[PDB]
C-alpha cells in the first residue's frame, strides 16, 4: 500500500504502480520505471543480497 | 516493453475541433456545386 | 534579454495536423476543377 497507510487507512496498488509514484517522487518520469522494470527488480534483489 | 498494459482508446480533442471543419468545408464545396 | 541564448527550431504538433489539412482541403478544388 506504500504511503497510504501511514496518512489513513491502507490502500492497495500494484507494487510497480507504487515504484512509479517514487520516480516521479525523485523528479525521474514513470515511464523510466515501466520501460526498465526486470533491470530495477534485478537491481534491487542483487542490492538486497 | 511494458508489463502488464492494457488496450484502450485515447481521445483527441484538437480531432473533432478539426473534423467539424471538415464538416465547414465539405458545405463550401457541396453548396458551391451549384452557381 | 537572456545571456548565452541558442537559435534552434521548435517544432509545432499542430502545424503539419493543419497542413494534412491544407492538402486535403487543396485536393476536393483541384477535384472540383472538374465536375
Ligand atoms: C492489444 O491490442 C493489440 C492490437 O490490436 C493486440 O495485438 C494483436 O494480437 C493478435 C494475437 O496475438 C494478432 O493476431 C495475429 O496473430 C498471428 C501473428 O502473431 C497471426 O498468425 C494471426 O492470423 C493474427 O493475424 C494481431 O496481429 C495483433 N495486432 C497487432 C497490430 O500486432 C493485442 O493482442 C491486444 N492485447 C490484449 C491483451 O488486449
Ligand atoms: C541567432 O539568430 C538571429 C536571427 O537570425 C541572428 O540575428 C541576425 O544577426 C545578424 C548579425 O548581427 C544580422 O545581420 C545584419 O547586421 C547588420 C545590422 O545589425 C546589418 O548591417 C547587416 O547588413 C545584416 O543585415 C541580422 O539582421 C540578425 N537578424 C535579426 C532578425 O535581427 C543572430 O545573429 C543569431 N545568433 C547566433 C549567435 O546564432
Ligand atoms: C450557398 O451559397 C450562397 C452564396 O452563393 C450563400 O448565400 C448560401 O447561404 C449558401 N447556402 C448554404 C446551405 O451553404
Ligand atoms: C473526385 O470527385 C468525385 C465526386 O464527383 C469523387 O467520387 C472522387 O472520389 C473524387 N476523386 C478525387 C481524386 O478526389
Amino acid at each position: 500500500s506504500g504511503w497510504t497507510f501511514g496518512a489513513g487507512a491502507a490502500l492497495q496498488i500494484p507494487f510497480a504502480m507504487q515504484m512509479a509514484y517514487r520516480f516521479n517522487g525523485i523528479g525521474v518520469t514513470q515511464n523510466v520505471l515501466y520501460e526498465n522494470q526486470k533491470l530495477i527488480a534485478n537491481q534491487f534483489n542483487s542490492a538486497i543480497g | 516493453v511494458v508489463i502488464g498494459i492494457v488496450n484502450n482508446t485515447v481521445y483527441d480533442p484538437l480531432q473533432p475541433e478539426l473534423d467539424s471543419f471538415k464538416e465547414e468545408l465539405d458545405k463550401y464545396f457541396k453548396n458551391h456545386t451549384s452557381p
